[PDB]
DNA sequence: CGTTTTATTTTTTTTTTTAAA
């Protein structure tokens, strides 16, 4: 009805009346610029959104069927040429064909693309371009894609043309060429890759969000074929909101089959939007604790685990001499049971701690969170597809009441105590699996809450060769005191009567701003001047005395001096000056102190 | 166009638009006002037979053909009335409103709109078809249109085929899409309720898009409908019964802003604990005043952009032998709320590797047995007894509340809010503290705070209740029966409790539910000074005075069920607001 | 056409038919078809036991029989018709086959008319034949233990079900609780004491019942 | 210048895995 046309005219008045002086500011030329870039053979890829046209008119906003629209604005700038010969593959490879002597998409060169979830998603949306989020499954990789190839006839010539759309094709045959037409002089069909057009190619299945399905509701997925620029933009369990379109696919084949009008529909791309330049207010805050402050607000008090913690969240001591690397993780252990809300600071932490993870004390044995394997006679063999363990890397997996899960599980975890290393022989290999979590310990005592005669390891039931992976062992328990949960239940109840706990004692940090002054920490690799080599090492010697003064006492592992040596240089990257200095480790001495000598007094 | 009637089967319809049935009650304003936009208009066909009763049988022996027509004569009148519900021009289907077992539908009822009655189960796949092609000539640029039916539809099908292209002469011919319109599909089919049963035999529907799975496969229905069969047998058949619209009977309310008005008005009757204890279990001493929050779930926190704490309660206590025929009264009552086997797993939250059903499956049979009572509540028994593996699985659960278990399976989460009960039986009978209170059970104190209680149950037969026993109980035997068929109405000593019998009851009860179980009674200036000085003093004051005896779940994480009982009793009233002596309700379990 | 909805199993049948075919040939060289169809059957009218599907003189045959008010002692020696056992004590069969009354209630409950009585000793005393003889004198099935008890065809899962099938009227008396799996020993429990039944193989929830019962039989310890 | 296209299900033995007083 409306015509195709005018709107063209319409487009170029757009954009060529692009300058737009709604500041100090644009009165250059925008899409000019961009325009230019493709003049510099750069862009392959414009972009469109709602404000853009939407101060242009009010028709469009429903107009764009998002499909004629598309072919046409890159028919309308391919023809477009106001602005050097060897830029390309194949775009030189014409001029070799031009060497002796076309639609615009064969010389393709450049591209354009422009609060509803899938149960929502109602079943009148074909062909309108909308908002969903989701979390990637199922990852998988990246092939070309033909477009149009070049069908050459030889003893005619003729590179023949073959434009698809579809995904599912036929052959083209000897010869549609004009000497090769009634003319007699002819030869055969046979395709030349080097002028063909093809393009990148990456699908996943897309699974809900898990916090909308209803009481009586099980999430489903739906698929991704995201082709061209665009691939290798999303991986696994990103939670990631997509506009693009749903259309519908024509599965052809079989006419009894399919014959039903089947539409198995699927989607199409745009983008993978999933949900320095702090340095000026950077520069207008200069602290070191205050992180604790408006880290977890949700607890007064006990600010010595999370201090703990935000060493984790601090980061930078690793080294690779002779070869091999050094763990530059560490992995906090937790007994307790009080009413702590290790539940809490774990969602905190899972929260705003990107790449985070979580499970329970039985919801994964051995093989789930590392990788696997599967059977299934219909789909063909198995693989190892790795669990939250395999995949937290760069991260913490939290598991929670360790203590309980069982103790052949403290086999697996302790190979990936040897941090990156995740051996398998199951599906024929001695495999690696690159173990680069960081790991997080949460139990609670054994039979009681810390029965005073019942001591260490005689109350527990762990073996020693998973506490010597451990960094740091951690009893909670607070007896009965008169003052302290008083303090803890009015601070508790203020977010019952009101949404915000800490008032008038610190700046609160928003996610974004926390997690952004911790970006700008770990990249110092700070120094520790030499004095302290010959100094630490005897310190070291305080602990390994008082260690064997009381015979009835903890082991010790070479990995008691490597941490209290691991941890300090760390805490260097968010003080940001590259200078391990006294400071730098008789705080980790203190908190190593602090680890200890709580359980009898 | 058949036989000409068709024209004037339309006028009937057309006809049914004169005078105050049409100009007063039933459309125009009646829909489109309310804005719904959906097609489907409710028939009752006792009036259509009142005007034209040979077209009342113009359904019941063809009606293959009266839908085209009757939204032709509804689009004459919707669209000859209001021109906005008009851009939708389509068949615009209706309602049309015989009920047989589903194993009497015999041969026959062919072309007949009637009725059955059955499960919903196998609920399925859903998947669109299409109805048109808005196709396009881009040399001469003429969107011009190809229209297509199907049996499921109408009789007719077009050349049911691809999506044409290169049909004219070689012009440039392509689709265009956002207008080729499509239809939201779905399939299932139904059983006899099987009670009636002495196999029990099945009937298959088909669905269209306004008619989409109102509910679900553990679900019940009447459902009307006519009957077809495409296939040509010897040249087998096989059936389905179709042309729909949907009915549903075993939900619960003619409770417009009238019945909100009536629940409000009894609320100032202050001590409602008397009527609503005394309410569904007067066949019962004893408990029911405590039992409120199991029903009422609980309440909701969550804190700006981060995290919630979970809230309902779960509690049980007993001498073995009133504890089986308990569990109760809201088992039947309460929405949706669903006990479990006692010793039962395949179905807690676990996949059972048991790969010898479809031959495949990686989550094919993977769920559990709380999340049916999603917002809901559960018991069971033998809990005493029952494995300690997914003990385990219930750490997360009353710690959180949220189900996170990835064996492998798929990492999950999914929301719970859900309360839940358990067993017992005394290994050593009547010693509660002669010997202790714990471990005459075989039980566990790790749960502390899981559950929100430590409480009792206890019994002795007497010599001095001796008569007491005979003479209440057998008071409760004989009140059993009427005037105190088989058993007429009990009343005196329920009507020498001056009483009456519509305020003793189950649709008066919840009365004061569905809308009690709606509001926000934040707290005021009490809380906060009672509850960390009282627990203070407790957690101290319960070790002295014989009273460590019975002092094994003492927590600081109890903290929150000493709110979200009285967080019941704020909606017990309906007040947004709370007391002191709302307090004492929620201490008085002591 | 007609005949359906005539016949189910367990019945005993005359028929006329056709021998014909379904299949075509000339299968190593040609194997076919059997079939029948009906013309006309003519089923069995065995004897006394079909009151059960398809007199005024006996009421008066009943009622002169209870004017006397002889019959609570009386049958104590006719429920073992022909031999020995429980004689004295027999009359506490009275209340339990008659029952009591499931008298319901305004209030939830839905009392326990089923009521449950026992016994339990050693082989020797016609204790396996008396109870044979029971399914013969309302209706039941009768073996103790694993021995009732927790297609190809047309891709429809069928499930046949529980215990309530010939016991909710009908009742039984069996051996052997211990001597049997602790699997199915739960439902027993949920069986019994209420029915409170469920289901929970694939995903829907049989809300069963029953006015039915046991009693016990037993070979258990001294 | 005419006359024709197209479907498969259950059981084994290994290597995985999983159960009760
Ligand atoms: N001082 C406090 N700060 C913040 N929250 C608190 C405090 N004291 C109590 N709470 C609340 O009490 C609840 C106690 O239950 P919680 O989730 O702590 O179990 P848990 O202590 O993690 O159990 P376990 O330690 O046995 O795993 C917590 O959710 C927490 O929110
Ligand atoms: N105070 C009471 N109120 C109502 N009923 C009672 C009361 N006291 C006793 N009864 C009756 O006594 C019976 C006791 O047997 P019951 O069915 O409770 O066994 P049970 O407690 O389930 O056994 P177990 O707990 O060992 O499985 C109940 O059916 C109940 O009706
Ligand atoms: N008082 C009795 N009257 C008739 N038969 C009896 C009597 N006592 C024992 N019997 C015999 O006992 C046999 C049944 O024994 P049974 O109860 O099967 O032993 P068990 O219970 O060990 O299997 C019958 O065949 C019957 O002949």
């Amino acid at each position: 009805r409306r015509d195709y046309a005018q709107d063209r005219e319409s487009i170029k008045t757009f954009l060529s009346e692009f300058c737009k002086c709604d500041d100090d500011g644009k009165k250059e030329f925008v899409y000019g610029s961009q325009l230019v870039k493709l003049a510099h053979r750069e862009q392959v890829l414009i972009t469109i959104d709602l404000d853009d046209l939407a101060e242009f008119n009010e028709s469009l906003a429903e107009a764009v069927n998002c499909r004629r629209y598309t072919s046409i604005f890159s028919d309308v700038i391919a023809e477009l040429l106001p602005s050097v010969h060897a830029k390309d593959a194949l775009d030189v490879y014409i001029e070799h064909r031009l060497m002796m002597e076309f639609p615009s998409e064969l010389m393709k060169r450049f591209e354009v693309g422009f609060a509803h979830s899938i149960r929502e998603v109602k079943a009148q949306h074909i062909g309108k371009l909308v908002t969903v989020r989701g979390i990637v499954t199922r990852c998988t990789e990246v092939k070309p894609m033909m477009v149009v190839a070049t069908y050459t006839c030889d003893r005619c010539g003729s590179e023949t043309y073959q434009p698809v759309n579809s995904l599912s094709f036929t052959p083209v045959h000897d010869c549609p060429s004009d000497d090769c037409r009634v003319n007699k002089a002819g030869g055969r069909l046979y395709l030349q890759t080097r002028g063909s057009k093809f393009v990148k190619f990456q699908e996943v299945k897309m699974q809900e969000h898990s916090d909308q399905v209803p009481v009586g509701h099980i999430p489903r997925s739906m698929t991704i074929m995201c082709r061209g620029e665009v691939t290798r933009m999303a991986q696994p369990g990103d939670h990631i909101v997509v506009s693009g379109v749903f259309l519908p696919l024509m599965r052809t084949g079989f006419a009894q089959m399919i014959q039903g009008l089947l539409s198995e529909t699927f989607l199409q791309a745009h983008r993978i939007i999933c949900i320095p330049e702090e340095l000026e207010e950077l520069a207008q805050d200069d602290f070191y604790e205050r992180l604790a402050t408006s880290l977890a607000p949700e607890i007064y008090g006990h600010l010595d685990v999370k201090k703990a913690l935000l060493l984790l969240l601090v980061g930078g001591v690793d080294k690779r001499p002779d070869g091999m690397k050094i763990r530059g993780n560490i992995n906090i252990c937790l007994m307790g049971d009080p009413g702590v809300a290790k539940s809490q600071l774990l969602g905190y932490i899972s929260r705003l701690a990107v790449r985070s993870q979580y499970t329970t004390g039985r919801g994964s044995s051995g093989v789930g969170l590392t990788a696997a394997v599967m059977k299934d006679p219909l789909t063909g063999e198995m693989t190892l597809e790795g669990g939250a363990l395999v995949l937290a890397d760069q991260g913490v997996c939290c598991i929670d009441e360790f203590d309980k899960m069982a103790d052949q599980d403290r086999t697996a975890i302790h190979e990936v105590m040897e941090q990156q290393t995740i051996s398998i022989a199951k599906a024929g290999i001695m495999t690696t699996l690159n173990a680069r979590v960081s790991i997080l310990a949460a139990a609670n005592p054994a039979f009681g809450r810390y029965n005073p005669r019942r001591t260490v390891e005689q109350n527990i039931q762990l073996p020693a060769a998973l506490l010597s992976r451990f960094d740091l062992l951690w009893l909670i328990q607070d007896k009965p005191d008169r003052d302290n949960d008083l303090r803890l239940a009015k601070h508790i109840t203020y977010v019952h009567s009101h949404s915000k706990q800490p008032p008038t004692r610190v700046k609160a940090l928003d996610m974004n701003l926390m997690r952004r002054y911790i970006n700008l920490c770990k990249r110092k690799n700070p120094t520790i001047p030499d004095e302290l080599t010959d100094y630490i090492v005897g310190a070291y010697v305080e602990l390994r005395r008082e260690a064997r003064n009381q015979k009835d006492m903890t082991f010790t592992s070479a990995r008691n001096l490597l941490g209290i040596l691991r941890l300090s240089t760390a805490l260097a990257r968010l003080r940001l000056s590259d200078s391990v200095e006294k400071d730098d480790v008789a705080e980790a001495l203190r908190l190593l102190e602090m680890s200890k000598d709580s359980l009898n007094q | 166009e058949g036989e000409q009637f068709i024209k004037d089967i339309q006028r009937e319809y057309v006809d049914f638009l004169d005078d105050e049935e049409d100009q007063g009650i039933y459309a125009g304003h009646v829909k489109d006002m309310i804005a719904e936009k959906s097609k489907r208009l409710i028939v009752n066909v006792n009036d259509l037979k009142r005007k034209n009763p040979q077209r009342a049988l113009g359904l019941l022996s063809n009606a293959a053909d009266e839908q085209l027509a009757f939204g032709r004569a509804l689009k004459e009148y919707a669209s000859t009335v209001d021109p906005g519900y008009a851009k939708m021009h389509e068949d615009l289907f209706v309602g049309f409103e015989r009920h047989v077992t589903p194993r009497s539908l015999t041969s026959i009822y062919l072309g007949n709109m009637v009725c059955v009655e059955g499960i919903v189960t196998k609920v399925s796949l859903i998947r669109p078809k299409v109805v048109r092609s808005v196709h396009y000539c881009p040399n001469t640029r003429k969107v011009m249109e190809r229209k297509y039916t199907d049996l499921t539809s109408f009789e007719a099908v077009p050349s049911g085929a691809a999506y044409p292209t290169k049909d004219e002469d070689g012009n440039l011919l392509e689709t265009e899409y956002g207008l080729s319109v499509y239809k939201d599909h779905q399939t299932l089919t139904i059983q006899e309720m099987p009670e009636k049963a002495p196999l029990p035999r099945s009937v298959d529907i088909v669905c269209d898009d306004d008619l989409v799975d109102r509910c679900k496969p553990g679900d019940r229905v009447q459902i009307v409908g006519s009957y077809r069969c495409l296939p040509g047998k010897r040249g087998t058949f096989r059936t389905v019964l179709l042309a729909n619209n949907i009915s549903l009977l075993s939900k619960e309310l003619d409770i417009s802003r009238e019945d909100i008005m009536l629940c409000k008005k009894l609320a100032k009757n202050n001590d409602i604990f008397e009527l609503l204890s005394k309410s569904l279990a007067p066949s019962i001493g004893h408990v029911k005043q405590a039992i409120l929050c199991l029903l009422l779930g609980g309440v909701e926190k969550i804190l700006p952009n981060g995290t919630r704490l979970r809230g309902d309660i779960n509690v049980l206590l007993g001498d073995p032998s009133a504890k089986s025929q308990l569990l109760r009264y809201v088992l039947n009552t309460a929405p949706r709320a669903i006990p479990t086997t006692g010793r039962g797993s395949s179905g807690v939250g676990l996949t059972a590797a048991v790969t010898t059903d479809q031959e495949t499956g990686e989550r094919r049979l993977e769920a559990g047995a709380m999340v049916l009572a999603d917002r809901g509540v559960v018991c069971i028994d033998e809990f005493d007894k029952m494995s300690d593996i997914d003990r385990t699985a219930i750490h997360e659960v009353m710690e959180q509340g949220r189900v996170t278990i990835s064996k492998a399976g798929i990492h999950a989460s999914l929301n719970a809010r859900c309360s839940v009960l358990a067993a017992a039986n005394p290994v050593y009978g009547r010693y509660d503290q002669y010997k202790t209170p714990m471990e005459n059970i075989g039980l566990q104190d790790s749960l502390l705070s899981r559950f929100d209680l430590l409480f009792v149950m206890l019994d002795v037969i007497d010599s001095d209740v001796d008569q007491m026993i005979s003479d209440h109980v057998v008071r409760m035997h004989r009140y059993r029966n009427p005037k105190e068929y088989e058993k007429y109405d009990a009343l005196l000593h329920g009507k020498s409790r001056q009483r009456h019998e519509k305020i003793l009851s189950v649709e008066f009860m919840r009365k004061y539910i569905h809308i009690a179980k709606c509001m926000k009674p934040k707290l005021g200036e009490q809380a906060c000074e009672a509850i960390a000085n009282e627990y203070s003093r407790l957690r101290s004051q319960e070790a002295v005075e014989t009273d460590v005896a019975r002092t094994q779940p003492i927590t600081a994480r109890t903290l929150e069920t000493l709110i979200r009982l009285s967080t019941a009793h704020a909606r017990a009233r309906m007040s947004k607001s709370v007391t002191i002596d709302d307090a004492h309700a929620a201490i008085e379990l002591v | 056409r007609s005949l359906c909805e005539r016949v189910v199993p367990g019945n005993r049948v005359l028929i006329q038919g056709i021998y014909s075919i379904r299949k075509v040939g000339k299968a190593v060289v040609g194997v076919r078809a059997p079939y029948m169809r009906v013309v006309g059957i003519t089923v069995d009218s065995e004897g006394a036991g079909a009151i059960s599907r398809y007199t005024s003189d006996e009421e008066e045959h009943f009622r002169r029989m209870a004017a006397s008010g002889d019959i609570y002692e009386r049958l104590s020696q006719s429920l073992a018709p022909s031999i020995f056992g429980s004689r004295d004590i027999k009359k506490a069969i009275t209340c339990m086959l008659f029952g009591g009354s499931r008298k319901r209630l305004p209030d939830g409950l839905c009392r326990r008319g089923d009521i449950n009585v026992l016994l339990l000793g050693d082989p020797g005393t016609a204790k396996s034949q008396l109870l044979k003889f029971v399914e013969k004198v309302p209706i039941a099935v009768y073996t103790s233990g694993k021995g009732s008890s927790t297609d190809p065809q047309t891709r429809n899962f069928v499930m046949e079900g529980g215990a309530m099938v010939l016991a909710d009227g009908g009742v039984v008396c069996i051996d052997e609780f211990d001597k049997m799996r602790e699997d199915d020993r739960v439902a027993i429990h949920e069986a019994m004491e209420q029915q409170t039944i469920s289901i929970a193989k694939a995903g829907i929830t049989t809300t069963l019942n029953s006015r039915c019962s046991v009693l016990a039989a037993a070979n258990s310890i001294f």
